[PDB]
DNA sequence: GTTTTTAGTTTATTGGGC
DNA sequence: GCCCAGCTTTCCCAGCTAATAAACTAAAAAC
């Protein structure tokens, strides 16, 4: 429902070491943090955010008592983020000249969550650290640190200049600073970070360590504070004597902008100053107006015009029993092709929460369909109001959970049987042998996968479903830009965004020659006639 | 902008003969199939013009008074009355109404018949695009006994082709089969097989009741220099309940609607350049020009930019986001597009790979990653194109479109329980077909309009094909249900 | 130019046991 | 019909938030 987050940033001397053309850790981390704070601000959540900085010249934190935890500053205390936070991040906060103990920074970060979440109810407490692990630090508080994170249910994530698992492109797909290019001090710091994450998360803890570069092209910084989805209760029925309590969640659902643009007067910049009046007139010539007390509702039936009031339509209107998830039958999965998928969502269906009997029952169905290579064709209706849908429910068996995946199928009235000329049997467009080989070479050069780490596994080199929809952070950059600089026009798209929307530089480079052969083998010219 | 389709039906003796079966006569099949197109054209607000002509009738009705040709319905937009009229010839009683209203089994000369049809295209006051004649007959050699007629029919058939009119043959079953090589090979403008069931005649006709209509013609850029043109089509599109329309009570005439915006104080009309866009966060206002709210949406120019090729196994079935589109080469814009396209298709198929692309449908729209999935052509036993050759444009979700969910311990069923369910699954097995279900809501909506436009005794009530046949299923399952329950549900549930 | 399609709004109707 | 449920930068008296899909309005591009 709400979450408490502490961004623990490293602004120590080393964070500014600028590589000829390659952004410094400080600037990279600064972009990641802005990315996170922007989304929290413009989405208007209730999450509370604090910002701790370490490696600063001064010292200002509630633990300095006794010349300890020096050069650690709590720049912002726990409270809703705002435009003043973003501005500081963008303009006020400067790089430091010192170096602080990063585990000490973490302790101060934990303190903020422990002393300030006081009374307030937070479902989640989280700490994100951004550092280059350049300096020395103490390891005497390790057990203390882990014991408090677990007991206080505080999760953790790390963000570094290098990945954990050539031309550098921020947010791109391909670079991997070899763990050899890092100093020895950094290798020590990294081992500790690894140990900590493994104690807190286990094997998957390694997955919570990111490079600033990859962070800019993921939603990982929000990962531990994401709004959990709402469940939909219902019974999966087979006949009228077999019911199975289930709960559905939406797996895929297009994310959309929430804030709408309000049209306002260019002078008062107020909404009340604007008003819209929609008038009616005889569409045919002699544009004569008509009063609202003379217009009725109607529909077209081909060339016919049929008056049908909303009152009459309300009663003759098709009406259903209501909510439901009824099996109509089962068929071979082959008879259901993905190209026929409909709707704007995917639903995962599980057994009702905490109902073992329902779970076993559903598990029976899932495995039977899987073992029979079949699927269920069902009637789905959100509620008594929603138009009912026919759809498919297919088995989804994993190691952590099992479920049915629901996707709507089409109604006959949704289909279009456009015939298209055959291309295989083409006596006009069949490619020559050379053209086929050029395309064959193009496809190999531009491969977006690779059987790496030799395990017969396919490594996707350009996994687009992990990349965030660019329109959002683009919108945020603009909204913020207009806020902090009203007279300035909108800024151009940030390069890292472009860098994440393009394939690995490796891919682009390999295709050049092949693309060149294709340009000469396949003549292409724009029509002048017809 | 309006395509034209004339339905031409043979009224010869054999059209009214089922040929001894549990099937309809070729004539009944034809009438019923024509009604269907009329109604579907209404369901989707199609603006095409439909016509209905019969030949071989004893009665004639056409502007030139050619004998044995009956123009039941001239080219015009379909409506309630025209549909109701066609229904009068449906079934065995219909057969009687048709024969008593026009007669049947009379002589005729195809040439005269085609002249009358071509003339219906000329009488159209509207401007037309495609001019098509669909012929329904189970006679494969009309004038094998009269060269004077056979010859005139070929000439006229040829004149149609030169004149831009297309003649499609919907040949119906005949003893020994319908042989197109005998006569129609030189008339029509692999061919579909003969139809013997309404179902088949319907699909073959549906495959031609509407011409291709691209959703957009775009450039598919392999890079900046190598660009081909493609058509994007929606082979699937959610048929919606047509929106209402405002009428003038005293004449039921449609009304125009003008929406203006004016300053509240002065009452003056507000130009688009007299208003700005606002968004309020916290206690701060951020103002942008309309032009800027569109600009922040701008990324790529409209088109498909190739990112590379990704093996199909890496694309998950459960990542569906919204309906897929279909991509086909548009040779009319960039000559050479089809060849390159075909090659890409042939090779993507052999390598079981997909073409990943950044897609922008129109100007000022953020990009979406899509996977062009190779799709090989498929014809069924009737020679109907079940699957068109090309690429399935599969939309890929961005990370934001994905939703996480917590999971508790995995609880699995025993082989004995899964076995019981297997037995149940096998009992309710059936053959799924993408066109087996009708939309309860749309159907009822038009049945309702029909009752109001034709003043029927009552609104026909649609049959919800989405509702499970409960009773039947229960009997079909027998004790399997009670059995399953004993293996899973504690009596104390 | 007019018509289909879609992103952007809009606002109410909706669940479920007793 | 009648209201449940909880949490607090509105306050614990109360207020009001929510989920989401059918409807509807507006702008781009196909024809």
């Amino acid at each position: 429902n709400k979450a408490a987050v502490v961004l623990c940033m490293d602004v120590g001397f080393t964070m500014s070491n600028s590589i000829p053309g390659i952004e410094s850790p400080f600037e990279q981390a600064k972009k990641v943090i802005t990315m996170f704070v922007q989304r929290q601000v413009f989405a208007e959540n209730k999450d509370e955010i604090a910002l701790v900085l370490f490696g600063t010249d001064g010292t200002d934190n509630p633990l300095s008592g006794g010349d300890q935890y020096q050069n650690i500053t709590v720049h912002r205390h726990l409270m809703l983020p705002d435009f003043d936070l973003l501005e500081d991040i963008e303009s006020k906060i400067q790089p430091g000249s010192q170096q602080a103990d990063f585990l000490d920074a973490l302790i101060v970060s934990m303190d903020v969550i422990q002393h300030e979440t006081i009374g307030k109810k937070f479902e989640k407490r989280h700490i994100e650290i951004f550092t280059d692990l350049s300096s020395r630090f103490s390891k005497s508080q390790l057990d203390i640190i882990i014991h408090s994170l677990k007991k206080c249910d505080i999760s953790l994530q790390f963000f570094l200049p290098f990945s954990l698992g050539g031309p550098f492109r921020l947010g791109g797909h391909g670079p991997s600073f070899p763990l050899k290019g890092i100093t020895e001090q950094q290798k020590e710091g990294l081992e500790i970070v690894k140990m900590v994450m493994i104690s807190l998360e286990g094997e998957d803890g390694l997955d919570e360590i990111y490079s600033f570069s990859e962070s800019l092209r993921k939603l990982c910084v929000f990962k531990k504070i994401e709004r959990h989805s709402i469940h939909w209760p219902c019974r999966l029925t087979i006949g009228s004597n077999l019911s199975i309590r289930i709960a559905a969640y939406k797996s895929i659902l297009q994310e959309r902008v929430k804030k709408t643009w309000t049209v306002v007067d260019a002078k008062t910049l107020k909404k009340e100053d604007i008003q819209k009046e929609t008038v009616y007139c005889l569409n045919d010539d002699d544009e004569t107006e008509v009063l609202k007390e003379d217009i009725i509702q109607g529909f077209r039936y081909g060339s016919d015009i049929v008056p049908f009031s909303k009152v009459d339509e309300e009663q003759m209107k098709y009406k259903s029993e209501g909510k439901c998830f009824s099996v109509l039958g089962f068929c071979k999965s082959s008879q259901v092709q993905r190209r026929f998928f409909m709707g704007n969502q995917v639903l995962k269906v599980f057994a009702a929460r905490d109902d073992e009997a329902a779970a076993v029952a559903l598990s029976s169905l899932i495995h039977a369909l899987d073992d029979l290579d079949m699927v269920a064709i069902v009637r789905y209706a959100y509620d008594k109001r929603a138009n009912p849908q026919v759809g498919v429910a297919f088995p989804h068996i994993k190691h952590n959970y099992e479920c049915l995946v629901y996707v709507q199928l089409p109604f006959m009235e949704d289909l279009r049987q456009y015939m298209f000329s055959s291309l295989k049997n083409s006596k006009k467009y069949a490619p020559t042998e050379a053209q086929l080989n050029a395309v064959d070479a193009l496809i190999d050069s531009m491969s977006l996968a690779k059987k790496d780490e030799k395990t017969d596994t396919l490594e996707d080199l350009f996994p687009t479903t992990k990349i965030p929809n660019p329109r959002f952070q683009r919108l945020f950059q603009c909204l913020l830009h207009r806020a902090l600089h009203p007279r300035e026009p909108l800024p151009p798209i940030q390069q890292h965004i472009w860098n994440m929307l393009n394939p690995p530089a490796e891919v682009t480079t390999k295709s050049q020659i092949p693309l060149s052969k294709i340009k000469t083998l396949f003549p292409l010219i724009e029509a002048k006639k017809k | 902008g309006r395509d034209s389709l004339i339905f031409l039906v043979d009224a010869s003796k054999a059209m009214f003969e089922s040929q001894s079966e549990d099937e309809l006569t070729p004539f009944d099949m034809s009438i019923q199939c024509i009604q269907s197109v009329y109604i579907s054209k209404i369901i989707s607000s199609d603006r095409d013009l439909l016509a209905v002509v019969f030949y071989g009738t004893e009665k004639d009705k056409n502007s030139v008074n050619f004998k044995n040709i009956y123009v039941l319905q001239e080219l015009d937009n379909p409506g309630a009355k025209r549909i109701l009229e066609l229904d009068q010839f449906k079934g065995q009683q219909g057969q009687k109404r048709f024969q008593d209203m026009m007669g049947h089994g009379s002589d005729y000369s195809l040439s005269e018949v085609l002249w009358v049809c071509a003339n219906l295209f000329s009488d159209v006051q509207f401007k037309m695009s495609h001019k098509r004649i669909m012929l329904f007959t189970n006679e494969d050699n009309p004038h094998g006994n009269d060269s004077a007629k056979a010859s005139r029919a070929r000439t006229k058939a040829g004149d149609l082709r030169d004149t831009g009119i297309f003649l499609d043959l919907m040949h119906l079953k005949k003893p020994g089969g319908f042989d197109i090589s005998l006569f129609y090979r030189d008339i029509i403008s692999v061919h579909f097989e003969e139809s013997s069931k309404l179902e088949d005649l319907l699909r073959k006709v549906r495959a031609k009741e509407t011409r291709k209509r691209a959703l957009s013609r775009l450039k598919l850029k392999l890079n900046k220099d190598i660009v081909i043109s493609v058509g994007i089509y929606n082979l699937v599109q959610k048929a919606l309940k047509p929106p209402p329309i405002k009428l003038y009570r005293e004449t039921n005439e449609p009304v125009k609607t003008k929406t203006r915006t004016f300053n509240t104080s002065t009452g003056g009309l507000l130009l688009p350049s007299d208003t700005k866009r606002s968004q309020i966060y916290g206690s701060r206002q951020i103002i942008l020009e309309k032009e800027e709210t569109e600009e922040l949406k701008r990324f790529d120019d409209p088109g498909l930019m190739l990112m590379g090729f990704k093996p199909l196994v890496l694309l998950k079935k459960h990542h569906y986001l919204r309906p897929s589109l279909f991509v086909y080469p548009e040779e009319s814009l960039v000559i050479g597009s089809s060849t390159l396209f075909s090659a890409l298709l042939i090779k993507c198929l052999e390598k079981e790979v997909a073409a990943l692309c950044r897609y922008t449908p129109r100007r000022n729209i953020p990009p979406y990653f899509v996977a062009l999935v190779p799709q090989e052509e498929e014809l069924d036993d009737q020679k109907i194109q079940v699957t068109p050759p090309g690429f399935q444009l599969v939309f890929l979700p961005f990370a934001d479109d994905k939703r996480k969910m917590p999971f508790t311990e995995k609880i699995m069923a025993t082989p004995e329980q899964v076995g019981k369910m297997k037995a149940i699954v096998e009992k309710l097995r059936f053959t799924y077909r993408s066109d087996s279900f009708e939309n309860p809501v749309l159907q009822q909506h038009f049945r309702n309009l029909e009752a109001l436009a034709l003043d029927l005794m009552e609104p026909e009530q649609a049959v919800d094909l989405t509702l499970p046949k409960v009773e039947a299923m229960n009997k079909r399952l027998g004790s399997l249900v009670d059995e399953f329950k004993e293996l899973v549900y504690p009596p104390d549930y």
